[PDB]
This record gives C-alpha cells, structure tokens and sequence, in this order.
C-alpha cells in the first residue's frame, strides 16, 4: 500500500497547551452513539469514563442511564441485563468493522518529508485528522478512471489508502492513479443526521470534526493529565538545570 | 593505577564498620578516583545510560504489577494500565520512550569510543563487556516490544524467531524451541515475559564489571594520553577527584537530558513509535507498513540489502554449494556487522590512541557515522530503487571500515603530534 | 560567604522536591485502580431463605453473611448483657456510630430475624464458619480461633470487634440492598 | 600414582553426567508442551468463494491462503519456463518431494482454479499481501520485499522458496481438508 | 586479615587479563582463603543454602515461563505446567520442596550460629545481613505460595496482608495499598508475581555481602578461638586452604543432601504441603483445616498464643489505653520474636565466644531448640486446651532466652577453658 | 471440624516401586463415566490424556470416540459440537458437586499420631483411600443417636468429617458422637451398577477401589514418570556420594 493526503483540521487539543472541549466531546459521543456504534465498538473504553474529568465529563446519573441502552452478557449470571457504567462499550456490531477504541492513535496522517518523519515532528501523527478526512472523503461521483469498474460493496474514498483499486486505475507499474481507494464502509454521514440539543450545526463537516475529537479522547483519555504532568516536569528540570549549571560553573571555575 | 589516597574512618561508627565490612571504603575509592581534567561532554553518556537502566527497571517492576502475560489479556492488560492504574499512562510511556533514550545513548556512547580509541588497549576488556551489554540490551528491548501483543509485536516476534530458523541444520530445531511450538503463540509470549524480566538484572551485573574494568585502567580522555603515574604530585596536575567535580557535571547534564526526555514523554510520547502497535495482534495479517524500531533500523537495513540477486550473495551461494543462500547470508551479514565492531580493538592497527590526531582516520570515521545514520534512514524506506542500492553501498562501507580501512590506515597514515600531557591540553 | 552556599542549598532543595515527585507516583500506582474504585451496590433476593439458613454472598470482593435466625438464635442474642460482651459497639453503619451491641441493634428488623453482616473475622480476615458454630452458638473463625455469638459479636479469641454490618436495608418484600 | 587420580577422574566424570542431566530438562521444558502437540486437521467450507478471491484461514497458528484463481491468474502461472523460477521445487506435500514448480504442480485441481498454500513467507515469516500485488501478479511480503507469482512461487527478494502447500484435498464438493 | 599468599599470573592470557581486569585474582582470593581445620558438619549449611538459592531461581525462571499471574488462569496455569510442560510436574515439585529445603537449612544455619557465638563480635555485620536475608526469604516464600491461587493461597494472603491492618492509625491505609483494593483480588496476585520475581535477586545481592563480610573477618570455628594472625607459619598450622579441602566436603555433603532431597521430590513431593491448596481458591469459604507452611508454624504459634484473655495482653491493653489490644499484640509478639533474635549480638553479654565452653548456656540453648520444635508442633494443633497453654509457655521461654537468660548468664556463668589454639583442638 | 477413620486399601501404585494398573484405571474410567460424571466433572483433565502412557493408555481412536459423548461449546464458534480429545472433561454437572480433578490429592486420610504426621510418613496422605472410604461409607441404618433427626437431603457417612450433625449427636461440649457426618451426596454405588466388559466383579467394594485408583491417576497423571525420575536421581547421587566421600576422605587424610 502506501500513504496519502489528510485535511489538516485545527483541533482544540493539539499543541502543548491544548485541551479537549467538553461540549465537542459530548456532541461527538452523540454521533458515535447515534451513527457509528451501529457497526463499530469501543471494547477498551469503560463507559464510566464518560464521567471522569478531562473528557466529556457527564453526570454519573446520565452515564448510568446511558449505559442502560446496551445489553451485556453478565460475567457470572450469563443471562443478560441493562448496562452499568462499569461495563465497556460493546465490541463492534459489524464483524469487519474495526474497533474505534484506539483509532486516533492507530493512524498516521502526516508522513515524511522524504520519509524523514519531519512532517510528524511539527504536525503530530494526525490520527484524528485522518479519521476526519475519511469521514469527509466520500465523494458523490467515483473518479472517471473507474467509471464502470467499482467493486461491489465498496466505495471510493479520497483519504483511505489501503483499499483495493480497479486495474483500470493503476499506472504502467501497478501503482494507483486515484488519490484514495475503495473502502468497505458505506458513507455514514449525511448533513443533519443528528439533532444537537443546543442546535449546533450538524453539517457533515462538523459532525466528523467532533466525533473525531471524541474518538481522540476515547483513545487518549488521560491526555490532559499527561500534558499537565509535562509542564511540571519541564519546570522542575528547567530550574534544576539552571541551578545545577551555576553550581557546576562555580565548582569548576575553581580549577580553570 | 594512578596515585592517590584511600578513605580513613573518622566517626566511631565508621571505625567500627570499617574493621568489619569496609563497604564504605569501597564506595569511597569508587567515587574518589582521579579523573582526567579535559573530559568533555561526550563522557556524560555513560551516566545517561546508568540512569536509563534504573529508570527502566523501576518503571518495569511497576508495570509488571499490572501486566498480564497471556494473549487473551496482555493487550487489554496494557490499555488497562493506560486508562486505570494511577499514573499508568505516564509509566507506560516512560518505560517505552525509556528504551529509545537508552539506545540514543549507547550509540553516542559507542561512537564516542570508536572516535577516541577508548577500545584500543589496555581498554579491551571494557569494550568487550560493553558489547555484551549491547547485545543483552537489544535482546531485552525486543522481548519487551513483544509484550503489548500488538501488530508490530506479533510479527516482529515471528521474524526475530525466524532469524534462528536461518541457521543451517539445527536452525528449525532452535526455532521451534524458542517458539515453544509451531507458531508464535502464548507459549512464546509467556517465556518472553520471564526473560524480559530476567535480562535487565544480568545487564546490571555486567554494567558492574564494565565499571570495575574501566576503573582498573583509569578513564580515557580526548587526547588519548594517559595520566602520569609517577607521583601524586604530577598526577593531580593531570586530574581532579571524581567527586564532586564530575559527579556534578553528571548530575548537571543528567538534568538537561531529562528535561528534553520528559518534554517528549509529556508532549509527544508516540512520536518514536509505530502506530500499528495500537492494533491488536492478528495472526492472519501482516500490516503493510510493518517497520522495526528505529533503534534497530540500521541492522535491519543491512539484513535486507542482501537479496538473492546480489553478486556477492551468488558468488557465496555458489562457493558454498547452496548452503549459504540469501536468507542466511542476510542473517550473517547482520550479526556480522555487529561482530566486526566487537573485534575493532584488533582491526585497528594504528598505535595512536585518540582519533583527534589521525587526519585520514577522521574522514572514514565521520563517513561511518554518516553511514549509520543513512543506514537507519533507509531501513525506513521501501525495497525499491534507489534504496536497494543505497542500502547496499551503505552496508558495503560498513564492513569496509572495520575489515579494511582501519587495518590499512594503521600502516599508511602519518599521525599528528599528541600533547605530552593532559595538563598541557587542559591549560590550553 | 553564603552567596555560593545559598545556591548550594537552593539547589539541593529543588533536587529533593523532584526526587519525591518521582517516588510518590511509584507508590501511588499501587493504590486502587479506577476500576476497583467502582463501589457498586448489589441486590440480594432472599425469598428462598427459611429460618436457620445463612446466605453467603460476594460483595466488594469479600463475603457477606445473611442469616435468617431461629428463635433459638434470637433468644440467646437477647439473653446476653452488654457488659459481658468484648465489644460494646454495634459496629453498625445503618445506625448511629455510638450504638450498643444489643441484639436489637444488630439486626435489620424489629423482630430480629434478619442478621446481615460482613462474614469477615475482625482479627486478620477469614470468613468464620457459621451454622451455629463455636462456644456461643454463632460463628467460629478457624484462622486463630475466634468465637462469635448468634448476633455476630466477638466473645473469645484475638478478634477485637464484632462483625461489621454494612449499609443494608430491605428494598421490598424479598430483597435487601447491600451498599 | 593413578590410584587416587583414577578416583578423581571417575568422580569428575559422574559430576559432569549429573550436571547435564540437570541442564537438559531445564532446556527441554521450553519445547512444545503436550497440548500444543495436538496437530488437528481442519475443514474449510469454500462454497462462498467466487474466483479472484482469497480465503485466509488459521491453522496450526499460521495463516493459510486459499485462492480461487482467475483465468488471468492461471494464464501467467503457466506462462513461465520452470528454468526462470528461483525455486524449482513444487514444495507440495500432496505430491512427490521431487516435483517441479510447474503451475500445474502448485494447484490441487487440473484446471488450476484452487491454489492452496501456507500464507507464510519463506524468508522470515510474514503473511504476504494478496489481491494480486507484487511484480509478478501474486503476493508481496512487506517484511523484506519478497515477490511471489500467481502460483505462489518466489521470484524476487531474500525469500528462498515458494510458499509451501500443505496436505490438502477436496473431501467433497465444497470442502477442503487441510492436514 | 590472615597471613596467606596472593595470586600471580602464569599463562599469557592470564597476565594479559590481570593487567586489565583482575577478575581471576578475586575469584582466587575468594576460593583460596585459609579456613580453620576443625570445622565440622554444621558448617555445610551455608552451601546447602547457596544451592537452594540457585535451584529456586532457575526452576523459578523456568516456571515463570508457563505461569499466568491472573486469577482466572493462575491455578489452571499451574495444573497445565503439571500435566503438559515437559517435566513440568518435576519442576513444580522441585521449586516447592525447594523452599522447605531452603528453610530447613536456614534454621540449622541459624541455630548453628546461636550455639557457637558466630554472631558475637566481630561477626556482627554478618549476622545482621543474614537476618535481612531471613526476612527477605520469608517475604518471598509467602508471595510464592500465593501464586498457585488455591485455598491456602488466598486466605493465607488475606491474613498476611491483615497483619499490616493491625498497625494502629496508618494500618488500614497500608493494607489497602498492599491489596490494591478492598479485598485480596487479582490486583494483589499480579503485584505479588512481580515481587516474587524481584526479591530473590535482592536476596542474591545480600548473600554476596553476607559472604563478603565473613570473608573480611575470617570464619569462625567450633572452639571460638581465632586463627593466629602473626605468621604465615603458625597460621597454616591452624588452617588449610579452602580449595580443595572444603570445596570438596561441601560438594560431598551437597550430594548427600540432594540424595535425600530428590528422594522426597521423587517419592513424597506432597508430604510437606497442604492438601487444601489443590482446591481452587474460594473467596467465600475458609477451609476448616487452614494451617500455615510448616516453616512458618512457630512464628504463627506465638502470634496466636496471645488472645484477649492473656494476662499480659490485658495488662498491656489497659496500660496502653486500649491502643495495644490482643490483635496488635500478637503481631508485635511475632515480629518481635524475630527482632530479638537479631539483637542477640547485644543481649548476649558473655565474652566467651563458643558455647561449647558455657555449661549453663548449653542448657538454655537446647531448651531454645526444643522450644522452637515444640512451637512448630503446636502451631499445627488447635486453640483448645492444653495447647493454648503450651504455646504460651513456649512463646514465653523464647523471649525469656533472649531478653533475660543470655544477659544474665553473661555475668553469672563460670566458663570452661577454651583451647589455646585451633591446632591444639584439631590434633585432638 | 476435624479428622477421622479411613479404610487402608493396598493400592497398586503405593510404595516407591508402585505403578498404576492399566485395566483398573480403565474400569475406573467406566465407573466415572457411567456413574460419577452425572454430577461431577474433571475440568483440569484433558481427555486426550486418556491416551498418554502411564495411565489408562487407551487407543487414540477409542478416545476420539469417547470424547464424542461430550457436548462442548466451541471456542470461536460459540455454538456447540462433539468433543475432541483436545477438550478437557466438562465442569461438574451438579452445581455443588466438587470437581474431582484433584480430589485424590485434595484430601488426607492418614493423620497424626499426636498431630505429628508420622502416620502420613508411612501410609501416604491417603487421598484415594479417603475417597474409597467415602464411597464405601454409606451405611444402611443411621447411627442411633440421630434416629429421628436426619436432616432432609443429607445422608450419614462413616468417613465424611465435615458434614453437619444433629444436635442429638453432640456431646456435652458440642463435639460429634458419630464416627462420620451428613454428606449432601446420595450414595452413588450399588452392587453391579456397571457391567465390566471382561466380567470383573462389580461389587460396590470393587468399583470404589477402582474409580479411586482412576481418580488418583486423574489427579497425578505423571506419577510413574516422577518415580522413575526418582530412582535415577537417587542412583547418580548414591554413587556420586560414595565417590565424593572417598575423594574427600583421601584428600583430608593428608592433613589429619
Ligand atoms: C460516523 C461514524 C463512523 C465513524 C467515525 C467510522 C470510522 C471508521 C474508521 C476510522 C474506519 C477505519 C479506516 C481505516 O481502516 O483506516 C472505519 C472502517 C469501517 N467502517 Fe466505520 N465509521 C463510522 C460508521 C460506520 C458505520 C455506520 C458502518 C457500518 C454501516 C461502518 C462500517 C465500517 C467498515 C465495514 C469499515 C472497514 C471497511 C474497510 O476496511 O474498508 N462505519 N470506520
Ligand atoms: C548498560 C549500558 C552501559 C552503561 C551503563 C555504560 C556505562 C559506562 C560508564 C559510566 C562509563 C564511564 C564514563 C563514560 O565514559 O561515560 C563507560 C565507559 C565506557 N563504556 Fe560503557 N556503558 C554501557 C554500555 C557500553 C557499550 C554497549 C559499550 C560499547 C562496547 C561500552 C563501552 C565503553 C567504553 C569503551 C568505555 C570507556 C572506558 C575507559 O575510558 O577506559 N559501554 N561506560
Ligand atoms: C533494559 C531495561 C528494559 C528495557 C530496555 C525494556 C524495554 C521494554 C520495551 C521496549 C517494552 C515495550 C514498551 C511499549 O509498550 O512500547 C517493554 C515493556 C514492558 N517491560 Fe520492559 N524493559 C526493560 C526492563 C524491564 C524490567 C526490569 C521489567 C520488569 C519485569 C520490565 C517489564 C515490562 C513490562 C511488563 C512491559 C509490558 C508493558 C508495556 O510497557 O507495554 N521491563 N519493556
Ligand atoms: C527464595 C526463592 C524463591 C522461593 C523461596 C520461592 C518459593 C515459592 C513457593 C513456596 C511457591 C509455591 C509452591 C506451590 O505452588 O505450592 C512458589 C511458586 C512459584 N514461584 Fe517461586 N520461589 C522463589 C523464587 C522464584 C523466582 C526467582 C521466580 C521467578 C523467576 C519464581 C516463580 C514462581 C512461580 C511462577 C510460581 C508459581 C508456580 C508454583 O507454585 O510452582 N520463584 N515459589
Ligand atoms: C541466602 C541464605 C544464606 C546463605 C546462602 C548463607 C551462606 C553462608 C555461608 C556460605 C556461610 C559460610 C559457611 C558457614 O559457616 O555456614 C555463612 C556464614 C554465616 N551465616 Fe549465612 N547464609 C544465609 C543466611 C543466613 C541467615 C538467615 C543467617 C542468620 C541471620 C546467617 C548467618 C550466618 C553467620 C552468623 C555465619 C558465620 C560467618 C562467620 O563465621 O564469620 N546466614 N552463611
Ligand atoms: C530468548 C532470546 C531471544 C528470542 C533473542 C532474540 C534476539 C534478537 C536480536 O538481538 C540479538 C535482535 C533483537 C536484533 O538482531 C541483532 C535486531 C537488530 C533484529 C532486527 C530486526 O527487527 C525487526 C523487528 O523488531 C520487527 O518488528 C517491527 C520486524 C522486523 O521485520 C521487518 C524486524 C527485522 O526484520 C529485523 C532484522
Ligand atoms: C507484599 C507483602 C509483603 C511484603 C508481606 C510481607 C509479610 C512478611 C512476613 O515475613 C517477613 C510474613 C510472611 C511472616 O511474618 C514474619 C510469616 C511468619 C507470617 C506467618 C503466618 O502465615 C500464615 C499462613 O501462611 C497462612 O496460610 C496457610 C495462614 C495464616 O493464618 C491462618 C498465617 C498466619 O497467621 C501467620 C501469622
Ligand atoms: C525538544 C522537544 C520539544 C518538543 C515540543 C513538542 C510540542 C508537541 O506538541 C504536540 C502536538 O504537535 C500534537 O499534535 C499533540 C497531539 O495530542 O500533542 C502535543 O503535545
Ligand atoms: S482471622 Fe479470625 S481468628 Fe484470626
Ligand atoms: S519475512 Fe517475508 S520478505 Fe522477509
Ligand atoms: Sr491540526
Ligand atoms: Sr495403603
């Protein structure tokens, strides 16, 4: 396969001072639930984290209520029961739909240049963007080169790079011509497919942007914690460094 | 072997302790050794390494308390640590990036040595032991990467166990043995855990001796000129006591390093790693972008440069009646590339210690460095042209340096004048 | 003078600070993980419990005894005088922290038929053998030989307290809500 | 003389013997446990396989490719002088060990529709990519860049052999018995 | 500090090696030390211990390769090893009975010391270190027993984590911490695995120092009389080189021991253990016959002797305003019973080293031994009469011996005449 | 609770030279299958071990066939299927019936004397015997003292020592009068409840003796291996000892 293009969305959490946006994450959870969950899952995400600080931070009651929609084979009982916040979301419904638990960390969108990874060094790995792009990347009309060869069950996507491509779209050496490839995931978005309470716009563009950010949190819940830990560590050290520096200079100054 | 003076108990507790177990004395002689005054910033790596060893061991033992070595749990096991254990997320990341730091260090440590003749007698043992460590480290680092049981983890294991399947004759036996079965499975994982645990201690042990050895010959300096061993008087002119002079420099540097280290672990923990390992291991699919750990890339490059279409390969395959085909050659090429480096004390015939005084040497040395970098860079590229070639020349130059250039330069080079004493240089 | 000395002490100071900042988390990691800290509240159907029967249930990882006492049981409980007891406190979370180990303060009902308590010996930990066992018609902890009476009160041995009674209450006719 | 020396050498002898008797089991324990050694034989329903489709199945812990080749595929396979192949051996367990890598010796059927083999690159281990990829319309092992043709034969790279074909046979109309 | 002759290089490899890393020299000085000629069979235990340490570690690492630290698997994990791994059954049994052998040894090692004044100056450090080891060993051995996750395993853990809950104030905190939760669960198991692995190396490390220390003072002999340090001449009269003289009887003995050891592991592996641990752990049921590991019984006995009905306990309880109740007293009694033994170098006031020359001493000493045995024996009995009493007197005598008897006998005893030299005794 | 009496059966496998009796073990397996299996299970016993050497050693075909009776639930599938020799016998059918996998080991029959374990030292732990006894131990008529107080559902047993006992059978101090106690396991045997192929006698006495021996193997399959390992180890050492002894004696003889 190979690598491709990804729209560079300016998410709130990027940058050393970046932090999630509570509401966005919330909107996202709605998109995930109302749309994605249909086929995907999040088996490593404990529902009760919906409550934890630094993320959507929903009220325990709501969470407890939300968890109720799922049906889970109970550990001992073996019979079924409503979901408790102590349960993880369920496995993907659709057999070949991947688990979105770690997606945003599991994908790179910024590659190179020259295979030097200097592009990641300044833009990050770009998983959320990639996800974004994939959602955005479903065009209405297939690229001409494969105007009558669209494999059945698949859909061209501008960002997906590991899909199959009609021979009619490979160059003299088998390389593809198309920017993207054929994915097995039918376009899921559709302007205003979800009703945000506060009325926020449900343009496919937005939804994607959000659900991504959500999925970014879903995979890196302790992000903010991590970064806060950061500043701290740097501070101690930046200081400790300066001090130790002088301490050193002074001590050595007494020999040369 | 430099003149100085040993600890002498002062407090009663000391005099009491010393007459029974001079453990304080030892610590003294270890921390008070006279050390060349001229040592520069390329000598801090040893400690940076030390730190890494400890860091890795503590964060390790901790992680070990939450990890579950068993296919069905293992991966979940780690996400658990990430999402649940208190500060788990920061511990995982620390252990991992710890490995990188750990290597970044050794390469600097290694190259520093190659450039300054720190391997040339009498420092041979040091060098060898160090090599043992190097091997162990990698050995370790590999198994560790396996544990999370993700894509890169599985396949990587599959491949490395494979290298042994390359040995002629015994090879399949040896491989089945490592795997504990027909394929990379639980049994493998399980035994890797036990060994990933074990090795670090063995390393620790060697590191001891490593220190013991360079302590028995005195440290080497940028000039390659020894310390004057005739009188406490002039010796002091060439040196300064380790404590507190260096102990501080060390701590100082150690800080700066950690500053950057934490910066990474804090802000870009996933930079140095492969996104595919956040994918649960799949025995029926090898990720199209499978790439080894950067700190392995160069040796990886070398191994895949040699395809069945390489002339030397063929010559070789011919001469060996098939026994040495491409596969095994690649393997030999790799372990060989390391092995030669170990024999460097014997391939370098020049009697001039410091490379600072070898005009021709300098050139090939820096090419070596440039190469190592290039080598790494290419392992990250595809097998297509021009890479295949680049890798080839690169690998080629590597052996060139150890097996040919160094040996020659020994007789051919016209070496510059090394100062008469460290003092001389220091004052400069 | 204290120009350099100040620095030296300001330095060693920051050092220590950091050092501890490291140590803490290495320690704290051992504390209960966020999954363990999911203190639920279970529900126990107790309809199939005739008198003279103990129901042992898991909760928060430890056993919980639910005995429907016999008259024989309830009798002895009420016979005993507070001052003969080794522990005076009811150790009952449902009621005041000052309550007294009266058999009436150990049950959930006024009839004193429903004894619910942690089947966790207060000595070192074991789950005491029930079914009217030991010198006092209660439970006997085989770990170090501690005896409890029919109200779950310690009467002999190293144990220093009566079995605690956890937040509990009948939520309806045949169901108790531990926690 | 050699009175005591004999003893010394008879002793050191027994020593060594034992020593090894220890070492062996410490080593052997790593070999396959009695549970792994349960080499089954699976069955694969291949009815839902149109031509141009690869079926990847697990077996003995390693993947197994089952491709129903297209004409395009079967053509190129037969269009290659055996003398142009890197490995000459068919590496087919179903037929003689001396067979030749003729596309005909790589399939199960005489039409060449059914290509069944271990999706295990002979280089170091990976499972080569399918969907007609490579430089020879076959499979491409991304681990070290080895190319295989539509018959599963190695044509380019470090790989030194063609993908092996395991004991396999149609047991009936829509079912193959690997092993 | 004795007059011997040092190491001198012979082979070229040797001279080459020695000038760089005198590791061979060290080994020499370690294996060549002059040792009293009179040493009897009670000195072999040290090595028997050594062996045990290695045995345990290798068989351990191995087992670790098949074990799964996690409640749902753990027990199955072990039966698996029994029924499937090649020679698994023999490895399991070896590791377990290995522990017993390991203790049987230390007790002999310990008592040997108590009787011969081997803890008496200047051998204090040795003794303390040894105690550390003793502690470590037990700590280890405990976690190990937990792993299989069987009945005795669970409850035993429940109880031992409990001891910490006994500390006033902090106690609950400390306990929750060890358990990683409200009850003994996976989290506990998991961390115990990590620690069961770790500790043995720490032991190993101490054992080093242990040796280093008794190497710095010379070994003690049955007469308590030192070796003559004035001339290589007479020193040789008192000693013989360690190698090969002792190295051999060590191996000799080592064999005899192993003979019996294997006999057990071969024919009656389950003798020394509790049948209830072949029962999967049950969080809702404590086996009516729960009993600790024989090598723990005595300290167990002591702990349960003290019930809320013990006079001293009561006194104690009252005077401490309730803070020190039975529970905590029992705990204190136990760790205390050990602690006193550690302070023995200071409670024994007699200046006569060997106990062979202390007529009164000999009596209380053997009572001590008899007691230890009795103590063990009773831990296996019920809390009913007459046991409760026996245990009490037993515990009583224990402290009696260290806190009273020894201190007194120091001034009161009329010591016999110790030979003038080791030589003298040897020839006898 | 406490400890009790157990009939001392002279099993073939006891003693350092003891070895299982292939046929007996076989008979046993039949008893286990035809009777015990009804309620009990052997979750740690892989069926395919029925084949392995040193035990019943049945022909792989028979085993394969035997394994068929069991209705296992497939690992991936989730559906059901026949049993393969690679499956372990199933869990106990009856909720409160213990697993017999390690039973022959999870019980001691020989205790003391004086709590000195010297009785085990010469007779073994006695697990099989205990099991034996329990099977044998169901008497026709309850002991007098509990002539009209037999708890409903339990049955007096002469060997079982952890069962409940009617108050009417406890002495002045609560101790039990009866040799045994009340077990929840209704007598399982009954003369000739199993028709042994070769016609061997199916007296309750025999069956018990056998099924025990089987259960002993079931729990300690590698017994023989272990013992053979034994002799060996002893031999090496016994010799090595003698040699080392002389070696020593001679070396020291040269000083004193
Ligand atoms: C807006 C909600 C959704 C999101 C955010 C989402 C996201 C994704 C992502 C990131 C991938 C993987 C891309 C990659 O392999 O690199 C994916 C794959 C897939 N999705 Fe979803 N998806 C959504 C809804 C759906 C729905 C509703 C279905 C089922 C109708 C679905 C079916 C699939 C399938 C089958 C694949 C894998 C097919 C392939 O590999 O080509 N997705 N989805
Ligand atoms: C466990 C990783 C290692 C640690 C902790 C370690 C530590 C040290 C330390 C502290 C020193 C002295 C100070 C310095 O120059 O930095 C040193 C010196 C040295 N190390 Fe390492 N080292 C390690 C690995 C290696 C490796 C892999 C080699 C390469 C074979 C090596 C070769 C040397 C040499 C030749 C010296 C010079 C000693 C002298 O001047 O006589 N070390 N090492
Ligand atoms: C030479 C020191 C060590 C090195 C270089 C090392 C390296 C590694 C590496 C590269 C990983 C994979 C990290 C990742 O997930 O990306 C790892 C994982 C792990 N290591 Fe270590 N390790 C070292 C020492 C230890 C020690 C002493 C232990 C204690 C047994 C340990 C326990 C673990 C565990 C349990 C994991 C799995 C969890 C995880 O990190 O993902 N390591 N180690
Ligand atoms: C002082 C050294 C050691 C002692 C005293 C010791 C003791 C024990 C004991 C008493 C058991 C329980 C036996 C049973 O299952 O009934 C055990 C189990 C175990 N030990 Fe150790 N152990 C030691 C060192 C080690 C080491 C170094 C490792 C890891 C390298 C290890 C790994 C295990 C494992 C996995 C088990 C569980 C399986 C088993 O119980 O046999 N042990 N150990
Ligand atoms: C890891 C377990 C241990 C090992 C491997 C070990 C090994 C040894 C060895 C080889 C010796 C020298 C020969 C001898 O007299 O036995 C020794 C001496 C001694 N050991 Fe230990 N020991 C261990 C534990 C202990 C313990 C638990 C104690 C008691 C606290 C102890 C106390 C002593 C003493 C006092 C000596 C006499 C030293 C002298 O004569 O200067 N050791 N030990
Ligand atoms: C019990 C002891 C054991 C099993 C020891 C094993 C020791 C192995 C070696 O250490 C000596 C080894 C780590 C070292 O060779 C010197 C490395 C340079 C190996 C280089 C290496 O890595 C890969 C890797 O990581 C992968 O995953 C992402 C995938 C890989 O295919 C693409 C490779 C790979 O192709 C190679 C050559
Ligand atoms: C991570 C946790 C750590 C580090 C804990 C460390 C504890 C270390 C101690 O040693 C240093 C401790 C093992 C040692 O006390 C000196 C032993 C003699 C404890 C003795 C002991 O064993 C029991 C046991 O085994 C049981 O099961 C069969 C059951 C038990 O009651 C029913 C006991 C028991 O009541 C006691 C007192
Ligand atoms: C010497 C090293 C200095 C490093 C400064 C790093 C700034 C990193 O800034 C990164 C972003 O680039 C990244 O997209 C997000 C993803 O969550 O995380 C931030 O920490
Ligand atoms: S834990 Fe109950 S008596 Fe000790
Ligand atoms: S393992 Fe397939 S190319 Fe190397
Ligand atoms: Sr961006
Ligand atoms: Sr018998």
């Amino acid at each position: 396969a190979g690598g491709g293009h990804v729209e560079d969305v300016p998410f709130s959490f990027e940058g050393p001072f970046g932090t999630f946006d509570q509401h966005q994450l919330q909107r996202g959870l709605q998109v995930y639930t109302e749309v994605c969950a249909a086929c995907h899952g999040m088996k490593f995400v404990p529902i009760r984290s919906l409550s934890e600080p630094g993320g959507p931070e929903l009220p325990e009651d709501q969470v407890r209520a939300y968890a109720t929609q799922f049906t889970v084979t109970d550990e001992e009982t073996g019979e079924d029961r409503e979901g408790k916040p102590t349960d993880h979301f369920p496995h993907s419904a659709l057999e070949n739909a991947p688990d979105l638990s770690l997606m945003a960390k599991a994908r790179a969108g910024f590659h190179g240049p020259m295979g030097t990874g200097i592009s990641q060094l300044f833009n990050g790995i770009g998983g959320p963007e990639y996800i974004y792009s994939v959602l955005t990347g479903f065009p209405e009309e297939p690229p001409k080169c494969a105007e009558g060869h669209e494999p059945d069950g698949f859909y061209y996507n501008r960002a997906f790079q590991n899909g199959s491509v009609p021979d009619t779209c490979k160059d003299a050496n088998g390389v593809k011509t198309t920017a993207g490839s054929w994915i097995a995931m039918p376009p899921p978005l559709m302007d205003d497919l979800v009703e945000y309470a506060d009325g926020h716009d449900a343009s496919v563009h937005a939804m994607a942007e959000d659900v991504s950010a959500f999925l970014m949190w879903a995979a890196e819940p302790k992000l903010m914690a991590r970064k806060q830990a950061g500043f701290t560590a740097v501070m101690f050290l930046t200081v400790l460094s300066v001090l130790l520096y002088l301490t050193n200079k002074r001590l050595w100054a007494g020999v040369k | 072997g430099i003149p100085h003076d040993h600890y002498e108990p002062r407090t009663g507790i000391e005099k009491w302790l010393h007459s029974r177990l001079p453990i304080v004395a030892l610590a003294y002689d270890t921390i008070m050794i006279p050390t060349p005054r001229n040592l520069n910033w390329m000598w801090i790596w040893g400690v940076v390494l030390a730190f890494c060893l400890v860091l890795q061991i503590v964060t390790g033992i901790v992680l070990a308390m939450h990890y579950t070595p068993h296919v069905d749990l293992a991966f979940a096991s780690v996400e658990h640590i990430m999402r649940n254990v208190n500060g788990g997320f920061m511990l995982r990341y620390l252990h991992a990036n710890g490995a990188s730091l750990f290597f970044i260090a050794v390469y600097l440590h290694i190259f520093r040595g190659l450039y300054y003749g720190s391997y040339k007698a009498p420092r041979e043992v040091t060098w060898i032991v160090g090599m043992l460590i190097y091997l162990a480290m990698m050995a370790t680092a590999f198994m560790g990467y396996v544990l999370p049981w993700g894509q890169m983890s599985f396949w990587g294991a599959t491949v490395i166990t494979g290298l042994f399947g390359a040995i002629p004759g015994i090879g399949h036996s040896i491989q089945t043995w490592l795997l504990g079965g027909p394929a990379v499975d639980n049994a493998t994982l399980n035994r890797f855990f036990s060994l990933h645990y074990l090795l670090p201690f063995v390393i620790a042990a060697l590191v001891a001796i490593h220190i013991w050895a360079f302590h028995s010959t005195g440290n080497n300096n940028p000039t390659g000129v020894e310390v004057r061993r005739t009188s406490k008087a002039e010796a002091q002119k060439d040196t300064v006591p380790f404590w507190p002079y260096f102990i501080i420099k060390d701590v100082f540097a150690l800080a700066v390093v950690l500053l950057v280290f934490f910066a990474i672990v804090g802000f870009m923990p996933n930079y140095l790693g492969h996104p595919d390992n956040y994918i649960e291991a799949n025995p029926l699919r090898t990720p199209a972008h499978i790439v080894p750990e950067w700190y392995f890339l160069p040796f990886y490059a070398i191994l895949r440069a040699f395809t069945a279409d390489v002339w030397v390969v063929q010559i070789a395959n011919f001469i060996s009646f098939g026994i040495i085909d491409a596969k095994f050659f690649g393997v030999l090429a790799m372990f060989g590339a390391i092995l030669v480096m170990a024999l460097v004390p014997w391939l370098d015939t020049s009697p001039v210690r410091s490379g600072r005084y070898r005009p021709m040497f300098k050139i090939y040395f820096w090419l070596l460095a440039a190469d190592f970098v290039i080598l790494t860079w290419v392992g990250a590229q595809q097998t297509t042209f021009p890479y295949d070639w680049i890798s080839l020349i690169a690998s080629a130059y590597w052996f060139a340096y150890f097996l040919v250039i160094l040996p020659i330069l020994g007789a051919i080079e016209k070496p510059v004048a090394p100062p008469a004493t460290i003092e001389e240089d220091f004052n400069a | 003078g204290t120009r350099r000395d100040f620095l030296y002490y300001a330095t060693a100071g920051a050092g220590a600070v950091a050092t501890g900042a490291a140590v803490w988390p290495l320690i704290n990691q051992m504390n209960p993980s966020a999954d363990v800290q999911a203190l639920a509240s279970i529900f126990v159907d107790v309809s199939s419990v005739e008198p003279g029967v103990q129901l042992t249930v898991k909760f928060l990882g430890k056993p919980i005894f639910i005995r429907r006492r016999t008259e024989a049981d309830i009798e002895l409980g009420r016979s005993v005088q507070l001052g003969q007891l080794v522990d005076t406190n009811a150790r009952n979370a449902n009621i005041d922290a000052g309550a007294e180990a009266t058999d009436q303060n150990r049950t959930l009902d006024e009839a004193g038929e429903w004894l619910v308590m942690w089947g966790v010996c207060t000595h070192l930990g074991c789950s005491p053998i029930g079914g009217v066992s030991g010198d006092f018609g209660g439970w006997f902890c085989p770990c170090h030989g501690s005896h409890y009476d029919s109200a779950g009160r310690i009467r002999k041995g190293p144990a220093p307290e009566n079995l605690p009674i956890p937040l509990a209450k009948f939520i309806d006719e045949t169901t108790i809500q531990l926690g």
